[PDB]
RNA sequence: CAAUGGUAGGAGAGCGUUCUAAGGGCGUUGAAGCAUGAUCGUAAGGACAUGUGGAGCGCUUAGAAGUGAGAAUGCCGGUGU
RNA sequence: GCAGUAAAUGUGGAGCCGUAGCGAAAGCGAGUCUGAAUAGGGCGUUUAGUAUUUGGUCGUAGACCCGAAACCAGGUGAUCU
RNA sequence: GACGACAUUAGACGAAUCAUCUGGAAAGAUGAAUCAAAGAAGGUAAUAAUCCUGUAGUCGAAAAUGUUGUCUCUCUUGAGUGGAUCCUGAGUACGACGGAGCACGUGAAAUUCCGUCGGAAUCUGGGAGGACCAUCUCCUAAGGCUAAAUACUCUCUAGUGACCGAUAGUGAACCAGUACCGUGAGGGAAAGGUGAAAAGCACCCCGGAAGGGGAGUGAAAUAGAACCUGAAACCGUGUGCUU
């Protein structure tokens, strides 16, 4: 039948123009007095999901 | 061309692999599965994703965002698109449909501003940006915004 | 472009002009091969059907103990391996249908066109009025247009009477301006079509 | 068992825990044994609580 | 002029079995099977002759697959020690 | 869907993908987001796509075959014990 | 009830070929014809459009049915305008508690149902528009009936298949849910093919018989009833070369 898609997924990552996808970063809940000023603006940015990752993930969010 | 005789287009079929037919194929025993393991099992194999119980990658990121339910995005056109049209002619949102110019019409039209007109004519749409609006007018002619 | 018309005796009448962009087109031989294996797969009807291991009367009840008895283990007298037992992976009820884009399938049927006017296999005639069905008098009107033993014959719109004279003649088979397709223009080594028929095919194909 | 008047009768249903753990269960109608009128001679039968409340005479 | 051991494995070219479409053929003046033979190709394999056999079957091109067995203490049937 | 022979095929333009992207979004647009910035950086902008199909994979299906210890529902059985 | 109309549960008619050759027999081969609204198909001593059953086409019911045109027949009020009053579905909506249902896991949770307690308005009204309200828009619950498009095939009728050909295809081509097994639920097989025609071997010989060997039937009897073809494992009898 068709194929579903990882909602999971869908939430946390947009369809960039080349086919990358736009990832949001981690270890930014909590626990910030622990972690240095540089680390804070440093992770208020966006990164690409990696090509090793990809590999593993194409299909999840194919629809995307 | 006789239908005793026909051909299929050059390289368009190619036979597919059986697997799992003496070792001379070079997928004899184990059919090209290797060995043993889940890989080596019939509806093996892991799912997607799965990383062998390390925290998945999208369980490690965080979600961010909504859906705003009601958004206002048009078919779009570009300059460089409205030179299929003639002088001093008008454009409309039901033009650039009968032309061909937008299939959909989403929720309007917009005008955005990449190459030029080489010509001189007025326009109707729904939506405008500057330069296409300002590149309406060093022309002549005007832009009825509906 | 200017084909001779003849008679149902044979002899000249008058001259019709059929464009190039229909039939004198260069065959694409790779769309009419992908045309003529569409057709022939429309055809097929699908119904073979097997029965696996939960479709073969029985065999519910473990054979024998797992272990102890020497003899291999077995779950089923309706396994696989078991003489009556289910089949794997056999054929199953399914439909080989498939389907090509538009422009496609018309410039299959004009490079089966082509390819007839090519091989001159392309007789028009100007008119048929047969007035009742007889099948000696249409195997004499292809015997007189010198017409090989397999001919498609085209008619306007649909003539019951060349239709009902044609049927048992072996070899003929009779066809609409509208239901021309490929298997057929490609298997009759001639053609014999009506002014009509040909002035439609025309319009309609280009 | 229904209610004699109405109908109201018992209905199956989940009992559920803190951990939402689910065990099947039913609700049964408040039914009491009164003597109505029925078909002419007094009878006793089963009649709910709630067709009690204001319509029946006992 | 250089290269050619090879397992998990990737790639390519192919040989065969049944069926279908078309073309062209063979068949009681003996088909398919079966048996024998000292024959041909690089291989999967292909012919030819002679016997048994008493009716179907090849070849070319192309399509589809219940397509290839030596092992699963495999299943069924025969026959051994 | 409708017509047609359980064919081709004809018709049917709801839809779908592409011609624009960027941003969580409002929005803006060959740019846009961040930012006080006209700075820097992220992602973009140099048109090529799309329909059907052969082949290779993958998903959902029992999905290469065989094989448990076992679980649950409805029935049968105190002629042995 | 009373008249018709096609269709369906028997059926009827239905074109056109002869000769030679090989053969046990031709439908084959060869030559010369013919019909076709019929060259679908199956038979026939081999492979048949013209031999047979049929096919295209046409025709056809006493009856007993579905079906349908009508004729009856049986039913029977259609509007506007005011609008002062009146009426418009109650233990109901709805709320609370517990549950269930909504794609929606109790959640901001609409919309909706069940059990348990409460419990309304009557147009100057009531419900809905995903907490929600105010306004707007739409609607008018708590009574009932309703064909079509849609799902399926134990059957029946006609037909189709790059579906299977006896370890396959039904478990079952064959007196099969039967031998058989089980106390019982239940489980559950194996087994088609002489030839064209039975022409199924008159008599004789050995033998008690089973068998056999002649003769005869047949194209063929290593086609003789366990009967078409008859592989391999396996068992024999000879021997050329070896030990």
């Amino acid at each position: 039948p068709k194929m579903k898609t990882h909602r999971g997924a869908a939430k946390r990552v947009k369809r960039t123009a080349s086919g990358q996808l736009k990832r949001s970063r981690a270890f930014t809940s909590h626990l910030f007095a622990n972690k240095s000023t540089k680390q804070k603006r440093q992770l208020r940015k966006a990164r690409l999901v990696s090509k090793s990752d990809m590999k593993r993930v194409k299909q999840l969010l194919a629809y995307k | 061309m006789k239908l005793h005789e026909l051909k299929p287009a050059e390289g368009s079929r190619k036979e597919r692999n059986r697997v799992g037919r003496g070792v001379a194929t070079g997928n004899g025993k184990t059919s090209g599965r290797g060995h043993k393991g889940q890989k080596a099992r019939s509806g093996g194999g892991v799912r997607p994703g799965f990383e062998g119980g390390q925290l998945p990658l999208f369980r490690r990121l965080p979600k961010r965002g909504f859906t705003n339910i009601n958004r206002k995005e048009y078919a779009i056109v570009n300059l460089d698109q409205l030179n299929k049209f003639e002088d001093g002619t008008e454009v409309t949102p039901a033009l650039l449909v009968e032309s061909g110019v937008v299939k959909n019409e989403k929720s309007g039209i917009k005008i955005l501003g990449n190459g030029s007109l080489d010509k001189k004519l007025t326009v109707k749409a729904h939506k405008f940006s500057a330069s296409a609006a300002e590149a309406i007018d060093a022309k002549g002619g005007a832009h009825e915004v509906i | 472009a200017n084909y001779d018309v003849l008679k149902l005796d044979g002899t000249k009448s008058g001259s019709i002009e059929l464009s190039d962009a229909v039939f004198g087109i260069e065959p694409n031989n790779s769309v009419l091969f992908e045309a003529i294996n569409l057709q022939r797969a429309s055809l097929r009807q699908g119904t073979h059907a097997v029965k696996n291991r939960s479709a073969v009367s029985g065999g519910g009840r473990k054979p024998w103990k797992q272990k102890g008895t020497g003899r291999a283990r077995q779950g089923t007298i309706r396994a696989p391996q078991w003489r009556g037992g289910g089949i794997v992976f056999g054929p199953t009820p399914r439909s080989y249908a498939y389907k090509m884009p538009k422009k496609m399938r018309r410039l299959a049927l004009r490079s089966a066109l082509s390819f007839k006017a090519q091989e001159n296999g392309l007789t028009v005639v100007d008119a048929f009025n047969f007035e009742a069905p007889k099948t000696k008098e249409f195997k004499n009107v292809l015997s007189t247009l010198e017409q090989p033993k397999k001919v498609l014959v085209v008619t306007e719109n649909e003539d019951v009477n060349v239709e009902l004279s044609a049927r048992n003649i072996p070899g003929v088979q009779v066809t609409t301006a509208q239901g021309l397709n490929v298997l057929d223009i490609t298997n009759a080594d001639s053609l014999v079509i009506t002014e009509a028929a040909a002035k439609k095919v025309e319009e309609v194909l280009g | 068992k229904q209610c004699f008047v109405t109908g109201r009768k018992a209905s199956t249903g989940n009992r559920r825990s803190h951990a939402l753990n689910s065990t099947k269960r039913r609700w049964n109608a408040n039914l009491q044994k009164v003597r109505i009128l029925v078909d002419g001679k007094p009878k006793k039968v089963w009649v709910s609580a709630r067709a009690l409340k204001s319509g029946k005479v006992t």
